[PDB]
């Protein structure tokens, strides 16, 4: 068959989050808040065009807000943020039930100083709607022609000829 | 009875006995060509309905 088609290196090139999986816990709500934009067009266009290759461009936004999302925390809600994350990384399973104090002190903070309401139980679950203006693929499953069925039957249905023609039998 | 009726009664029983034959051919032939090239109704083995297919946005995208 054909040469599979990757793009080079240097496409793939951006400025990671290069923050541990703690820090990212500690952070979902928010960020689930606030980035919700191009995170939606990045996995609207995931699974419409069902190829990360044709993703990359929406998936380096992503890239660009998510670090844009943290130094707004860095510039200003540094150290509650950071004990805050510290906490949840302690725990084994990081829970978040065992972290509500400084929750809700990163919660105040964030709330007072940026003024991001936390989402509430339920909300993150939703099914949005995306307005994109890339294209719909008309065909993401790369398929071709599907074959011509076979024609169906039509007319009325007129006795058989001369009956069952089995040998001798004259019906 | 008459020549007559025996006559005209034996071509109509050769008219009925030819066109049976010519049937069968028919038949025949056209057995040999559906099991060959399986584009009639009949030798219609059963495949996958597609209907069976959940097309629905599943867990992970690349599907
Ligand atoms: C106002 C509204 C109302 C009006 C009503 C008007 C009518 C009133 C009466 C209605 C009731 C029906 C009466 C009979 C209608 C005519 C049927 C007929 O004779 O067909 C001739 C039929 C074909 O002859 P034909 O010259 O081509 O056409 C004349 C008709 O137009 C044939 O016409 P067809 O083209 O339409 O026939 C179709 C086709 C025409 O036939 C064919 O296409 C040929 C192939 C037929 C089958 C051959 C099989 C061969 C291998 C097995 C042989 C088994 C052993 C033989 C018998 C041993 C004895 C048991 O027949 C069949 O497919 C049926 C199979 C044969 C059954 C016939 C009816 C029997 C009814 C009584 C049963 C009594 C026992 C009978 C014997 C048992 C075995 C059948 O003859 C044969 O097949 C030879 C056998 C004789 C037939 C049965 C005789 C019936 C009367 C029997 C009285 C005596 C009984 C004694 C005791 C029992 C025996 C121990």
């Amino acid at each position: 068959p054909g040469i599979v088609e990757l793009p080079s290196l240097e496409d793939l090139k951006v400025q990671e989050v290069k923050v541990s999986s703690s820090v990212l816990k500690a952070a979902a709500h928010h960020y689930g808040a606030q980035c919700d934009k191009p995170n939606k067009e990045f996995m609207l266009c995931r699974w419409e065009e069902k190829d990360p290759r044709r993703c990359l461009e929406e998936g380096k936004l992503v890239n660009q807000c998510a670090l844009e999302f943290f130094r707004q925390i860095k510039r200003h809600c540094a150290e509650p943020f950071t004990e805050y994350w510290t906490c949840i990384d302690y725990s084994g399973l990081q829970l978040f039930r065992r972290c509500r104090k400084e929750q809700a002190q990163f919660d105040k903070c964030v709330l007072d100083k940026l003024g991001w309401v936390r989402p509430d139980l339920g909300e993150l679950s939703k099914v949005t709607k995306v307005k994109t203006d890339r294209p719909l693929p008309e065909n993401p499953y790369h398929s071709r022609a599907r074959p011509e069925p076979n024609p169906e039957v039509e007319g009325d249905l007129k006795p058989a000829r001369h009956g069952s023609r089995l040998f001798f039998w004259t019906m | 009875d008459a020549p007559e009726k025996n006559y005209e009664r034996t071509m109509a029983i050769l008219q009925i006995e030819s066109e049976k034959a010519e049937l069968r051919l028919k038949e025949l032939e056209v057995r040999r060509l559906m099991r060959a090239k399986g584009d009639g109704p009949w030798f219609q083995y059963p495949t996958i309905d597609k209907a069976l297919i959940d097309h629905s946005p599943k867990a992970t995208p690349d599907n």
